[PDB]
RNA sequence: GAUGUGUGCU
DNA sequence: TCTGAATCTCTTCCAGCACACATCAGGACGC
DNA sequence: GCGTCCTTCGGAAGAGATTCAGA
């Protein structure tokens, strides 16, 4: 995978009602991930690592 | 010797007892000259000697001292094997908590004390405090206290007072603790308590709590205190090259925590400072935990290459553990493997062995001779003399190897049949040879496969290979009445181009004798293998009682049958050579001469059809060329007739007419129409295409075009790959199962382009991708199958009762897919079947049904025949013969003691495996029918149209407005002929009653896309759609009309979920219109995806379309994409939207109005009325308020659930539900299963049972017990003046009901080993060793086959 | 040299080698001729020709 | 001079039992003295005791009670 | 590739894998079943019993066949007193009763 | 003895 | 405010056999 | 040449623990 910006779907399977979730990725070369995703509440929750 | 295997707890006391020495210190071999170090994990002194019978030091060396123990140091001298017996232990300066009794989830101290798994980690890995004995404070005795508020404590409670902190402190908790004073406490709970919860996690408690008090237990044993450790010649460190040593994991982790405990041991003696012993003792337990079970916890511990090290766990649970990989199968001697090729000129009870592999084979056997006849004296010279492979050891070889013969088996041995017995022929090479005829059964191509031979040592084994394992005694299948030799892909092309005919020849219209006339002409070339001769034949008859008596004819037959029938073994009638032989044909054929004649007489001519297909193939010379395949001059008329309809579609849905999913699905409809229409096409131009003069005028006969002939005779072919290669590839699927919108037109015999190949690369990407990566979860199918059933097997004769399934003839949608015929045969009547000669019996109430039967019973026109089912059996611990019927690979009744639960399940089991690595063999289409929405009824006769209820259209005509309908067609007798399925919202040209003409369009509908519609017309008012909110609304300006789609659960704004659209129907006046039968109003819901082009208030008539919401039936529908179907009925998965059933019989009406959702209660007329039952508003109810409704009526609509279908209508319902479903969806792929098997894994369902009342019983009151237990202490009951305990039949999933079987062992074996072993030490269970896979493991006859005798003689003799 | 099995054609679709076959043995045929042409020496014209 | 063993079966009933049985007369014949009924033609001694099941000249009855009439005349043999 | 009598594992006493190793087939999980099918309990027992598991019963049908007498003596296996000493290094106490 | 890679048949 | 239903979160599982090659085993620091 | 030592990344489902809502 291309270092850079990812911005997956993860659609269906998850939370059993269909419910699109959006996750942004940030793959480096080197260093930490700094992956955004939502939540089914429409919160915006942000996971490092 | 043994009976039985008991699990608990180990005490200190009892582990000291295993103990031998006291290991404390981390010192293996000394990285010198090698020997064990003074107190190492590989000491003499501890466990034992080094080398057999000698000492440690070296003062003694011969058996002549053994006993004695010696004095430098101190070992013992005695045999060197038992370093593998004695176990050494550890004195733990600090104890530390057992993880498998601390994260079971069921946490068993979670859960033993009522505080959560939290708080125990917590206090364990020292984060925080806990108290005991609370005493005269307000500190309870199960408290959480951190650092701080334990410091206050402290401070303003420093009496006393105690609060400990670690494993210390757990352990004071649980040796403080009253099992009799809890457990009556709980008991007066759940007798206080009224809610269901508290009452499940207290009844839990109490089954933990009389597990304890039960056995000799007790709750503080589950604390470590003393840590044993593995004896060591079960963790060798070998020296390997050099002067390293091996890597061995179980080392590392006992070093690591003798570390840990010397170091603690030594701060404790220096009184270190509290927090440096309290991170030590955190680093002690860390280090037990990670010994005990690695990964576990939160970070699993790496010795090297970060890699995840394995503990005492993963080598007992898991693919690589012990009891999969060492137990219930091993590496076994007497072994051989190498390539196969053909050699036909072999029999069914003979293979080829390697003239190499035999004498490494038969090597004992060879010495044994040897040493017999006086050609060597001792076993080293015959040795020597094997390994000079001299000429007498050739000679003698020959002898061994006469009359013993070997198991050969392949790599994958789906079946029973995988491993066949054959006798050795030695031959030269290095191959072993292998008769095809039996090369169908075992799948082995000879495209470079690997078998294994094995050699029965003991007498009963080469008995058994004899009697039971021989090919010749296993010409028919386990999984139906069909023969499993069948020739194929040389011998049926031979007869087919053999037993055919055209109109010329050397001579035609000569006639002869018999068949050796006819052999001497073809053998002449004075008249050609296809004549049309009139020979005169002796076809014998048995119509006496087993008299052959004799007959003479001069019937019309070809000269190449007239060659065949000389093979026929006498007693068959010539009508079955006097076709076109194909596959089917043959197979038939051996079928009924197996029938009339038997064993003998059916596989001599197996053989026979074997050379004779072979000859006559070779001397055919059916080649294959370029000019074969013939491209039909009509097929690009075709696809421009396609092409032209799905540019229709284009304007269909870029207008609005139509969505992408439902172009999507027209698409692939219009495509797969042209595919089929291509394919018939070619299939006509290449199979009658032919012109021949019969000496005058051209006339036309069947074609002898070589692709024709393999692809008729069904030697290696089908339409799918012929198909491929001229005409029309069609379309094919992706590896998910979606279907590719673009089907190539191209065909292999005149080319593809660079772009359709890169399309046909998804459907052969697709094949492979799905055999690789998705035979796996059908592998895992076939395993927890066999698992499930290995402990059924037969054990009585007849358990004499009356119980028994309904058996009907199915038919499903089209024309009769099984009859009668195939669906009863080979299995016992359960009672006096009634002819229609009504008032008289036709078939005796116990006779097993043969196929003379079966023919009396398709004479007679019967129907309905009351059959024994083995779900339905009344014995204990396995099921009588009666209920199962026959063997189904003999023509008998099933002989009494033999294991039909791995038979069942692994018939059941590989179709799915085989055909899902199967689907690669077609390439990668997606063989997707045309999905026909029109009903052409063929047969003449009435119509019976059950549960339908039907509307008026504004035509007139009928519109049926129910989901379980279904259009039967019934003949002028009255017995039943067709049944078809009518969907949601059809119109019928037609009705009930009325005599249907053969051959007229009754019923039309839309495939996609199934309308909701109404029954009273009226103005409709658009009610709870609000545009954004709930609804997408797309309105054009100039017109100004509204078609809009609606949104889902999913995409719906989160507030409005409580919005829920449907569209209500109003009069002029706006008032509420009425259902007709119930004064409710019509308030018709709505789905997601429902587009409506309608405005509101519009003036309608009455049964009319309303909406529309696609299907989206895409799919390849294969056995790879279309099987976890039979997971989800074996494993019984609830479905997503069940459909409320009637739990009781009575009036239905409703009670209170809107608690949450709708509510309705059923009142019987004369029992007590408690039941009560809440109904979501997703769905309308198919009852109104003033009927009366029966148990088992279906109140809404959807998926039945595999529980309330047992529980309600019964056990013969919802075995008759599973059957059938299964049924559908193997028959879907051509696959023929016979339904025992399936009823046996039914029957294996339902062992557990929920007790209703204990009764005079000694059961609890909800307790989960067998079934069988039940059964006998009723029956036991019943025999005194007590009454039995009321039940009900639970119905758990395959792998919920293997996990729970009485026999830890199994269930341990099977999967989650630490959840079972855990479970199985709690309660203190003791295995019977009933089983088959517990004496698998054990190692001892099982009670399944010829160990069954045995197995009574040593079960009666106690 | 190798005597074949026709039913591997069919069934896995691999046509292509019976057009190789044809193509090998019109190259073999070609071979054959000029191999006939050779082994009693003609001049280089008929040969070239060829 | 064996193929299959369907007479056999004929013969005794249960194809398991037959097992047991031939198993015994075979390890009767093989590891004693005891003499075959029928005249051997260079066969191992599973098709002779086969051979001996399909004539009907042995079953589970004969062997037993030929045995316990064995033990009988051996142990009144001691005097 | 074919083997005799031969070499044996260390850690449970069973036959190689491989055959660079004097090492035999491996008569595996789903090969058992197919002999409980045919229920030939006899042959099942010499394949995981006596021909590659034990030691005594190993070496004794050994001579057996090399004596003329063709019959097994079946012990116990070895890799069940290694799966039962594995789990008796636990906390769990696994015994076999009388 | 265990890991890693490649490969054959299903 | 108690108590079921829905949701969150943790764990288990993922075909069989065979063949070939490689590495690897504490490797860091003091002597 | 010896010798002694303190990364993330699956996904389908089941179960046991929380939260919600709701009367
Ligand atoms: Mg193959
Ligand atoms: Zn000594
Ligand atoms: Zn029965």
């Amino acid at each position: 995978r291309s270092p850079g910006v990812f911005f997956d779907s993860d659609k269906g399977k998850t939370h059993s009602s269909g419910k699109v979730l959006y996750n942004a990725r940030i793959i480096p070369y080197r260093g930490s991930w700094l992956d955004f995703e939502f939540d089914p509440k429409d919160n915006l929750f942000v996971r490092i690592d | 010797e043994f009976d039985a295997i008991k699990i608990a707890l180990a005490s200190p006391d009892m582990i000291r007892s295993w103990s031998f020495g006291e290991v404390k210190k981390p010192e293996t071999i000394n990285y010198r000259t090698f020997k064990p170090e003074r107190d190492g994990l590989f000491c003499a002194r501890i466990f034992g000697p080094v080398k057999d019978y000698e000492c440690l030091c070296g003062k003694y060396k011969r058996l002549k001292h053994r006993g004695v123990i010696c004095e430098k140091c101190g070992v013992e001298v005695t045999q060197t094997k038992v370093r593998r017996e004695r176990m050494g232990h550890i004195e733990l300066a600090s104890p530390t908590a057992h993880i498998w009794f601390l994260k079971s989830l069921p946490s068993r101290i979670g859960l033993l004390l009522d505080m959560p798994l939290r708080d125990i980690e917590r206090v364990l890995y020292f984060e925080s405090y806990v108290v005991i004995e609370g005493g005269m404070t307000n500190l309870e005795r199960q408290q959480i206290l951190t650092e701080e508020q334990y410091l206050d404590a402290l401070e303003e409670f420093g009496d006393e007072f105690d609060a400990k902190m670690g494993a210390e402190a757990i352990q004071a908790l649980l040796k403080s603790m009253d099992l009799e004073q809890e457990c009556e406490q709980l008991r007066e709970e759940l007798n206080e308590t009224n809610s269901e919860t508290k009452r499940k996690k207290l009844t839990k408690r109490i089954k933990l709590l009389e597990a304890f008090v039960q056995s000799g237990n007790k709750p503080e044993w589950m604390i470590l205190t003393v840590l044993p450790v593995l004896p060591p010649d079960l963790r060798p460190l070998v020296p390997l090259d050099g002067g390293r040593f091996a890597t061995s994991d179980l080392n590392d982790l006992y070093r690591r925590v003798i570390n840990r405990n010397n170091r603690l041991k030594r701060l404790l003696d220096l009184a270190a400072p509290d927090i440096i012993v309290r991170n030590e003792k955190r680093m002690l337990q860390e280090a037990v935990d990670a010994l005990l079970d690695n990964g576990r916890r939160g970070r699993a511990i790496t010795g090297s290459n970060k890699r995840p090290l394995k503990s005492l766990a993963d080598m007992i649970k898991g693919k690589q553990g012990r009891f999969r990989q060492n137990l219930l199968g091993k590496r076994v001697d007497y072994s051989g493997r190498s390539v196969i090729t053909v050699g036909p000129y072999l029999r069914l009870h003979q293979c080829g062995l390697p003239k190499k592999m035999a004498l490494e084979l038969f090597k004992p056997f060879i010495y044994g001779k040897l040493e017999l006849r006086g050609l060597a004296t001792t076993i080293k010279a015959a040795k020597k003399m094997v390994e000079r492979e001299e000429a007498v050891v050739w000679d003698i070889l020959d002898e061994v190897i006469r009359e013993h013969p070997v198991l050969l088996n392949r790599a994958p041995t789906l079946h029973r049949l995988g491993i066949q017995a054959f006798e050795p022929v030695l031959i030269e090479g290095k191959a072993i040879q292998l008769h095809p005829l039996v090369c169908a059964a075992y799948n082995a191509d000879f495209d470079g496969d690997q078998m294994a031979v094995h050699v029965p040592l003991t007498l009963e084994a080469q008995l058994e290979a004899r009697a039971l394992m021989m090919s010749t005694n296993n010409i028919l299948s386990p999984a139906n009445g069909e023969p499993i030799i069948v020739p194929s892909q040389d011998v049926v092309l031979g007869l087919y181009y053999m037993t055919r005919d055209c109109v010329n020849a050397k001579g035609e219209g000569m006639v002869l004798t018999g068949p050796k006339e006819a052999e001497r002409l073809y053998r002449s070339g004075l008249a050609s293998l296809h004549a049309r001769v009139k020979v005169r034949i002796t076809e014998y008859e048995k119509d006496a009682n087993g008299e052959l008596v004799a007959k003479t004819s001069l019937k019309d037959t070809t000269v190449g049958r007239a060659i065949l029938w000389m093979i026929v073994p006498k007693g068959l009638p010539y009508s079955i050579v006097n076709q076109a032989l194909g596959k089917k044909a043959i197979s038939k054929m051996l079928n009924t001469c197996y029938r009339i004649l038997g064993l003998k007489p059916t596989v001599i001519f197996a053989d026979q059809i074997m050379y004779t297909g072979f000859a006559y193939a070779a001397r055919s010379g059916a080649s294959v060329g370029i000019d074969d395949m013939v491209i039909p001059e009509k097929k690009h008329e075709i696809i421009s007739e396609a092409e032209a309809e799905v540019a229709e579609i284009q304007e269909q849905f870029q207008s609005g007419l139509v969505t992408a999913g439902e172009r999507y699905n027209k698409v692939i409809d219009i495509w797969a129409a042209a595919n089929d229409r291509v394919s018939k096409a070619m299939m006509d131009n290449l199979q009658t295409e032919t012109v021949i003069n019969r000496d005058g005028q051209e006339e036309k006969q069947v074609s002898f075009n070589s692709i024709y002939m393999m692809a008729d005779s069904g030697a290696r072919g089908s339409a799918a790959q012929i198909r491929q290669l001229a005409g029309m590839r069609g379309l094919m699927a992706k590896p998910d199962g979606s279907i590719i919108e673009t089907p190539i037109t191209a065909n292999f015999r005149e080319g593809l382009n660079v772009l359709q190949y890169f399309i046909s690369t998804h459907g052969a990407r697709k094949g492979l991708a799905d055999t690789a990566l998705k035979t796996a979860n059908s592998g895992y199918l076939t395993r927890r199958l066999v698992d499930v059933a290995q402990d059924l097997v037969v054990t009585e004769d007849d358990c004499g009762t009356h119980e028994g399934i309904m058996m009907t003839p199915v038919i499903e949608g089209g024309d009769v897919k099984e009859p009668l015929r195939d669906r009863v045969l080979g299995r016992v009547t359960a009672e006096d079947v009634l002819k229609p000669g009504t008032a008289d019996i036709l078939v005796p109430r116990n006779t097993l049904l043969h196929e003379q039967w079966c023919d009396l019973l398709e004479e007679n026109s019967v129907d309905a025949v009351k059959v024994r089912s083995v779900v339905s059996c009344d014995t204990d611990f396995g099921v009588c013969a009666h209920c199962y019927g026959r063997d189904l690979a003999r023509g008998h009744i099933i002989n009494k003691g033999e294991a039909i639960g791995v038979i069942a399940a692994q018939s059941i089991g590989e179709p799915g495996t085989q055909l899902t690595m199967r689907t690669f063999h077609i390439g990668g289409a997606a063989s997707r029918a045309a999905a026909e929405s029109s009903i052409q009824v063929k047969n003449k006769g009435s119509i019976k149209l059950s549960n339908v209820k039907s509307v008026v259209n504004s035509s007139g005509k009928l519109v049926i407005t129910s989901r379980n309908t279904e259009l039967k067609l019934i003949d002028e007798f009255g017995r039943t002929k067709e049944s078809y399925k009518v969907p949601y919202g059809a119109v019928l040209a037609k009705g009930d009653g009325e005599q249907v003409a053969g051959g007229e369009t009754v019923a039309n509908w839309d495939p996609h896309t199934m309308p909701v519609i109404t029954e009273v017309s009226g103005f409709v008012r658009f009610t709870d759609m609000i545009d954004g909110q709930t609804i997408t609304r797309q309105t054009d300006e100039l017109t100004g009309l509204s078609s809009l789609v609606v949104l889902d659960s999913a995409e719906r704004t989160a507030g409005g979920k409580d919005l829920r659209p449907a569209l209500k129907i109003v009069d002029a006046q706006g008032n509420d219109v009425l259902i007709p039968g119930t004064d409710m109003p019509a308030q018709y819901f709505l789905p997601g995806k429902a587009i409506v082009q309608l405005e509101d208030g519009v003036q309608i008539s009455s049964g009319d379309t309303l909406a529309r919401i696609p299907q989206e039936s895409g799919g390849t529908k294969d056995i790879t994409g279309g099987l976890p179907r039979v997971a989800d009925l074996f494993e019984a998965r609830r479905p997503k939207e069940p459909a409320i059933l009637a739990e009781i019989s009575g009036i239905v009406s409703f009670g209170k109005e809107t608690k949450g959702k709708r509510r309705l209660v059923i009142t019987p007329v004369d029992g007590s009325d408690p039941y009560e039952e809440m109904i979501p508003k997703w769905r309308q109810l198919n009852v109104f308020e003033g009927e009366r409704v029966e148990r088992g009526d279906v109140i809404s609509d959807g998926p039945e659930a595999p529980h309330d279908i047992l529980r309600l209508r019964g056990v013969h319902a919802v075995t008759r539900y599973i059957v059938n479903e299964v049924q559908d969806v193997y028959r879907l792929q051509g696959v023929k299963i016979n339904d025992k098997h399936i009823e046996v894994i039914v029957r294996q369902m339902l062992r557990k049972a929920t007790i209703v009342n204990a009764g005079s019983s000694d059961f609890l009151e909800g307790e989960q017990v067998e079934y069988s237990r039940v059964k006998i202490a009723n029956r036991e009951l019943e025999a005194n003046g007590k009454v039995g305990a009321t039940y009900s039949r639970d119905l758990l999933g395959i792998t919920k009901a293997s996990l729970a079987t009485e026999s830890f062992i199994s269930a341990a074996s099977f999967q989650e080993t630490t959840r079972v072993l855990t479970e199985a030490a709690v309660a203190g269970k003791r295995d019977e060793l009933r089983g088959l896979k517990e004496n698998v493991i054990v190692g001892r006859l099982i009670p399944a086959g010829t160990g069954y005798a045995y197995h009574q003689d040593r079960m009666r003799r106690r | 040299d190798i005597v074949l099995n026709p039913l591997g054609v069919p069934s896995r679709m691999n046509i292509g080698q019976i057009l190789e076959t044809h193509l090998g043995m019109a190259a073999k045929g070609i071979g054959d001729k000029i191999n006939a042409m050779l082994k009693q020496q003609q001049e280089v014209a008929k040969l070239r020709e060829f | 001079a064996r193929v299959t063993v369907q007479d056999a079966v004929e013969k005794i009933g249960n194809r398991f039992d037959l097992v047991l049985v031939a198993a015994r007369r075979a390890r009767q014949m093989q590891v004693g003295g005891k003499d075959p009924l029928v005249p051997e033609e260079n066969d191992k001694t599973t098709v002779i005791a086969l051979r001996e099941i399909e004539e009907g000249l042995i079953n589970n009855q004969i062997l037993d009670v030929r045995e316990r009439q064995e033990q009988q005349e051996q142990e009144a043999a001691e005097l | 590739h074919a083997r005799s009598t031969g070499s044996y594992s260390l850690v449970t006493q069973q036959p190689l894998g491989g055959k660079a190793q004097f090492g035999g087939q491996r008569f595996g999980e789903m090969e058992v079943w197919a002999l409980e099918a045919y229920g030939a309990a006899y042959t099942l027992q010499e394949m995981l019993t006596v021909k590659s598991d034990d030691v005594n019963g190993r070496t004794k049908m050994y001579k057996n066949i090399v004596d003329g007498n063709h019959q097994m003596e079946p012990g116990m296996p070895e890799s069940f007193n290694v799966l039962l000493k594995e789990i008796r290094s636990l906390g769990i106490n696994i015994e076999l009763e009388d």
